[PDB]
């Protein structure tokens, strides 16, 4: 039941037959029943930030006028 | 589909222009933020980017531990005058202000605790007497169950309340909790009271306090000295760390500015000055 | 048992740590979550929204509503600056406050574009033209129109879209920069002048206020986490 | 920045003491040995106490040791110089100097390059009124 | 091609229309329209009450006066409309309840009248009190004025009566009465409301809570805060006056657990 | 050894702690067990049952068979209560001591359905309508027939089948409530109330007495386990 | 010979490539010969109260007479 | 998520059933999700050091005359 | 837990350590690499780079640039030698101090073939032969071009192509040599010598000086990692 999971590779070592290039991976497991004892993922994800940047019910051109 | 640690759009290549598309004019009472880049004002350049916001999504704005409060126990002789030294402390993230402040950017949240105790002992009075290795015993206390009255009580055998039996000397005691709310998010932010003052009641029987509410009642954390009492004092702090794992968030606010005051939005005078000195016309 | 070694760091506490731990709650039903509007996946999100900028921090303007408030008026032309400002967005005073600013106060690193918003809000018989100023750092600060002309600068005119942004692009010699004030990592003037001058008709205020935003384009990034300054607790 | 407020401006005559301080409340890479310049306006501006943010390195010019000490609170936030024994030579404008990065007062020992933000100034006179 | 504008709005709510041809587009929080509370997220048993165009209309609140000395401007929602025709009586007969509001201030002047007023929307608006001595000690009479809503300061006062402590709320402007800058007030949904351009501003807003449904009785999700940002004057004249206007609307509006009627000391 | 790192929590002691360990007794023959009749699976269940309420708490009356009694009379109709009672199952003291209250002292939060049950048990040839009342929290506590007539009620024929079921349904704000006395979380309030009034031919008992049962509904639950107050040992 | 179970997720990490969605399972390893030392599984059933609430040897139909 | 990579024999151990001869490998097995936590993988690549032997425009022919 | 057992060598710090370990900062942005010209695999190919020897170590020219000349003359052939030099690379001063020396000196073990390239820097009219010798250990020290002879060496004619190269071939008893000063280990003689004598014409500098370098060949090798002795601190 093991979480293999990549690493995005910052430095890299003068290596590609172990390390450096060929996709460095993790593993990860979760030893207890409930979900709250798990370690964080910090496999996220982004969104838009319109529902706080353009909260504005007709759609905003950029290149239009804001006011017509 | 946008992970957290996923390049950002590159800037791409823009030369001259001069027509009827305007990108600079706009008009913010819209309540609209233009969503400009440089290209829209600039002659720029073929930019492949390569940085990532994947240090500060949620998750990782939160990840690390912060000293919620500082627990006071102790184990002095038998021949004392004043009753062994037990601590109780009402779990709230509202003691310190670093953590409180983070937590505070938003509305409300979700996220499951994980709390680690750092426990710290010392001898007291000026001898030469010997203490042996400490157990402690951090016991929680939910709402509703009894709390110790003495370091010897009844309380201490814990049937149901959850216990940490830690000894000195080794790793510092962690465990992890859910998320524990009675709401189905954690509320920062109370605009109301618990009770409704009503006509025909006493204003005494009607009032409660602002901001206040079962929201945030979790009980408090009982922890002693297991040892018995030793001739010569012994003081120990346990200090505890809170990390919001696994956390959501919603509805940001703008930071706390001015120093806290109580567990509220209040502030007291003279601290209201957060801006020091700087000249319109200066660099 | 299986024989094991202890490698060093075994038994401290990081608190930047991430493992896996007991629970002091087993079978807890947990409360599902609801659709609460407004949530927020990362900090930088909150970084684009326009915020209002503190500008006239004088011993009588600060901490009160009218640092907010640039004063302009229908004087005769002059080639001097409405307002200076440094490109320290985490680090000025000015720009300190803003949330871009405080949020970078709890970031090392900072890097990307920036946005700078102006609102006009002086009377619709109001007229008038301005050159809001960019200046990469390393030379003569900007003071009088002429070289803050030779920079990155956007010439408004006031008119019916009430407001207008100048951008301020990514340049650096760094690939990021230090949310403290430093000369290595600076990042260069801003400058607002006048273009014309502010024009009124009679029976109209000769004298307005204009309103400043700033904030970051979809590509700006923080790195290195840290606790902020602008918050504390004596004793 | 940090706060650099300064005050302390009274025309004493020659041979007597005046206190002068700098408030460095908020902690940034804090003023290491800090800083004290002073510019005759007959001269310019030139460098003249300082001790290291934590330890002791205190650096001394030629014409105000013994005379001129440095010293400052390190929870008060504040610093502190006394010049004791006033000559009608000390007659300058006074700043304080924060020096961020330790190490800024370490290599050079004394302020000057390594020097940031930039104090206000009080004007001291010493005379034969 | 038929003239239409963003400017040039109408909209409707039952037998209650608002029309303006200033407008600065509209705002719905968050994104997010007002809407009925879903099965899924459901949590009071009982069959739930859904006055519909009884309650869901614009309702106007009792009209203000801006001047040059005026600090700013405040009121709660639902607060600000528990007295409001059905809709407020729905409130005090029942335990429960939600509700979104689509929010419009009105303040119109002349292109010979200048400043800039900001009408921001605070999810749980949760304001500061007067004393140094005691903390979240105002009332609840102080804390709900109705209404006619409260005012921020300028000035902190804090009461030093501690025989009666007069236990309001001392908002201060610059804090937005919170602790927190007025500047990055923006993070929260707003319009400003800049006498060039614009004489008016509309927010929709849907329902913020920690949970489905809560007493509107005792708490209140929504705050109504308006502030002049920049300074009003016309002319050359020294005491100018612009009356401003809230009309709000309640939307969604439902409510469970009904009862006896709800009596509250309001003084 | 494999190099093995030491986390936080090692060596400690939770309670609530579930691992494997060495057994004390290594191939130990089991007893098999056999079908014992009536076996519960979770608490729950024996919630869902009946249990008796002792209402009249009364300084006479209390810690008696008594208290279990509610006396009801041939009284010419008012409109004033039989009983009161608070919806807190697990904090007032009349609900407390119920299964179901003294299970809730087991937990911290609960939540869902629960249903009352009334018998009466004077003679056959009484009769009598009566109102059961519970009024969601927030307004005044019912006190006469006329307020608490616009809540949730059932009303009451009193004949051949004995016993009568009111259902308090979950209308709560909060998705768990408290197993303290709390205002953020209060129940509502629980009233008796004369409809007609009880009515007997000559030649019999002009006063008799009512019992009163609650349980949880099948959409009853409780969460966070607690140690009880209801009991303790003195040294 | 290892056990792998499931985790009834309840706070979501904003995770679905690593953690959140997923189905996020753990595993257990019978270190112990003893059934007796092996930890609780947690996994248990419901049944019907019937038998405590309903012990009545006629079918009861609530809709219709108790007595009848 | 194993890492299993070789190891280049030095002294041998009189065995080949086992140790010695057929080719004795070693696993690895990354803990942590940050490349930064890794340890070092030594399997490292060489170059030409041409680069600064030889940083000469024009090719060196060893065996004919440098100047010509 | 899983039954495990402490092997020793457990909790211990072994700075020749290899493992994982906790990050201090989590989700780092790192900065992507760009390509820097000039980057080094191994030490070893520095080791091949050409760097100038400080021969005529004495006490006037020592530590000054004179060191790095060996000056020649037209003085009529003599058998005595211009330069005698021993094979050790790693701990004979004047190889100390080469790079390829100091490199040396961060390990224990040397193996490998060695170059030394000679360049004559006099007057292009000026003439001569010259005859450098590598004699392998075991015998008298060269002193007369006659023994010198007789070992490993290269004639070198001064001419249009500027330098010459004789390359020192590994031959050694062990299979790896000692980076000190010892006798099993030793290396053997480096010496020069005139073959005809230095030639010029009238009008013409007399007197010359020659430059010599030294580096190792593709198939040099170093093992056993050591600190070096020619760096400290004091206190
Ligand atoms: C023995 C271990 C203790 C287990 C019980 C922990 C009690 C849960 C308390 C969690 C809530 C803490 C309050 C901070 C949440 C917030 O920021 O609103």
């Amino acid at each position: 039941g093991a979480q293999v999971s990549s690493q995005k590779v910052g430095a890299h070592e003068n290596s590609n037959r172990a390390y450096g290039g060929s996709t460095i991976n993790y593993t990860t497991i979760n030893y207890y029943r409930d979900s709250a004892s798990n370690a964080a993922s910090k496999q996220d994800f982004s969104q838009d930030p319109s529902k706080f940047t353009e909260p504005i019910k007709d759609v905003l051109i950029k290149t239009a006028p804001m006011l017509n | 589909a946008a992970t957290s640690r996923d390049a950002l759009p590159n800037t791409e290549a823009s030369g001259p222009t001069h027509s009827k598309e305007i990108p600079a004019l706009t008009a913010v009472e819209t309540g609209a933020t233009n969503p400009l880049v440089p290209s829209d004002t600039v002659q720029t350049r073929h930019v492949v980017q390569h940085r990532s916001r994947s240090e500060s999504s949620i998750e990782s704005f939160f990840a690390r531990g912060a000293c919620v409060t500082i627990m006071t126990v102790d184990n002095p002789a038998s021949t004392t005058n004043k009753d062994k030294l037990f601590a109780v402390w009402k779990i709230t993230y509202k003691d310190t202000v670093q953590l409180r402040r983070k937590l505070e950017f938003f509305t409300y949240s979700r996220f499951d605790m994980e709390l680690t105790f750092v426990v710290t002992a010392n001898f007291t009075e000026t001898n030469n007497g010997h203490a042996l290795n400490q157990v402690y015993q951090i016991m929680y206390v939910p709402p509703g169950a009894p709390v110790p009255e003495k370091w010897d009580d009844y309380t201490w055998q814990t049937s149901s309340n959850p216990s940490i039996f830690y000894t000195y000397g080794t790793a510092p005691a962690r465990i992890s909790v859910p998320y524990v709310g009675i709401s189905n998010a954690y509320s920062h932010f109370y605009d109301g009271f618990s009770k409704v003052p009503l006509k025909d009641q006493s204003a005494a029987l009607g009032d409660s306090l602002y901001g206040a509410a079962s929201l945030n009642d979790f009980g408090i954390l009982a922890v002693r000295v297991v040892n018995d009492h030793n001739p010569t004092k012994v003081t120990s702090k346990i200090r505890v760390y809170l990390k919001p794992k696994h956390i959501r968030v919603w509805c940001p606010r703008p930071p706390r500015a001015v120093a806290y005051y109580g567990p509220g939005v209040d502030y007291k005078d003279g601290t209201l000055t957060p801006l020091s000195t700087k000249d319109l016309t200066t660099y | 048992g299986l024989p094991v070694m202890n490698t060093p760091g075994s038994n401290q506490y990081l608190t930047a740590d991430n493992f896996q731990s007991p629970c002091a709650l087993p079978e807890f039903d947990v409360t599902p979550p609801i659709d609460i509007p407004g949530e927020v996946k990362n900090m930088m999100e909150l970084a684009e929204i326009d915020t209002m900028i503190p500008f006239d921090l004088s011993a009588t303007k600060k901490n009160t509503m009218e640092m907010y408030r640039v004063r302009l008026s229908d004087k005769p032309h002059t080639d001097d600056p409405i307002l200076c400002l440094s490109l320290s967005p985490a680090s000025d005073p000015r720009l300190s406050h803003t949330m871009l600013g405080e949020i970078l106060n709890y970031y090392t690193h900072w890097a990307g574009s920036l946005k700078f918003t102006f609102l006009f809000c002086g009377s619709m018989m109001a007229t008038g033209k301005l050159l809001v100023s960019y200046a990469p750092p390393g030379a003569d600060p900007p003071k009088k129109r002429k070289e803050a002309m030779l920079g990155t600068h956007v010439i408004w005119d006031i008119g019916l879209q009430s407001s207008c942004t100048m951008v301020v692009p990514w340049i650096s010699n760094t690939t990021y920069r230090q949310t403290i004030d430093d000369s290595f990592t600076e990042g260069g003037y801003i400058s607002v002048f006048y273009q014309t001058r502010i024009v009124v008709p009679l029976s109209t205020p000769r004298e307005m206020d204009i309103l400043g935003f700033v904030s970051a384009c979809n590509d700006f990034s923080v790195r290195l986490l840290r606790d902020t300054t602008h918050i504390e607790q004596k004793a | 920045q940090v706060q650099l407020q300064e005050s302390g401006g009274g025309s004493v005559q020659t041979g007597g003491s005046l206190r002068l301080s700098c408030a460095a409340s908020e902690y940034t890479q804090s003023s290491a040995c800090m800083g004290w310049f002073r510019q005759a306006p007959g001269k310019e501006r030139e460098g003249v106490a300082g001790i290291s943010r934590f330890f002791g390195t205190a650096y001394y010019a030629d014409s105000v040791k013994g005379r001129f000490t440095i010293s400052q609170d390190k929870a008060k936030n504040t610093v502190y110089l006394q010049m004791n024994s006033l000559k009608p030579e000390d007659t300058a404008i006074y700043y304080c100097a924060a020096g961020q990065g330790c190490l800024t007062t370490i290599q050079a020992l004394g302020g000057a390059y390594g020097y940031n933000a930039w104090g206000q100034g009080t004007q001291v006179t010493v005379s034969s009124h | 091609a038929c003239g239409y504008s963003d400017r040039v709005l109408q909209l409707t709510l039952g037998n209650s229309t608002i029309t303006t041809q200033e407008a600065a587009n509209s705002v719905v929080a968050y994104g997010r329209w007002p809407e009925y509370l879903r099965d899924s997220e459901a949590n009071p048993v009982d069959q739930p009450t859904e006055p519909d165009v009884a309650a869901c209309r614009f309702y106007t609140l009792d009209t203000v006066s801006w001047t040059k000395e005026s600090r700013g401007w405040w009121w709660k929602l639902p607060d600000a409309l528990r007295d409001m025709g059905l809709f407020g009586q729905n409130m005090y007969y029942h335990y429960l309840g939600r509700s979104g509001y689509t929010v419009h201030v009105q303040c119109n002047a002349s292109k010979f009248h200048q400043g800039a007023l900001g009408v921001f929307a605070v999810p749980e608006m949760c304001l500061a009190g007067d004393s140094n001595t005691t903390t979240m000690h105002t009332s609840y009479q102080n804390a709900n004025p109705g209404e006619k809503g409260g005012t921020f300061t300028g000035t902190f006062t804090p009461d030093n009566n501690q025989t009666s402590p007069a236990r309001r709320f001392c908002p201060v402007d610059y804090l937005l009465g919170n602790g927190t800058l007025l500047g990055n007030a923006f993070v929260f949904p707003h319009q400003i409301i800049n006498l060039r351009t614009n004489n008016c501003a509309t927010l929709v807003l849907p329902y913020v809570n920690s949970l489905s449904i809560d007493s509107m009785v005792k708490h209140n999700n929504w705050g109504i805060a308006i502030l002049p940002l920049a300074p009003l004057n016309f002319a050359s004249e020294s005491s100018p006056e612009i009356p401003i206007t809230l009309t709000i609307a309640p939307m969604c509006c439902e409510f469970n657990g009904l009862r006896n009627i709800t009596l509250p000391r309001l003084q």
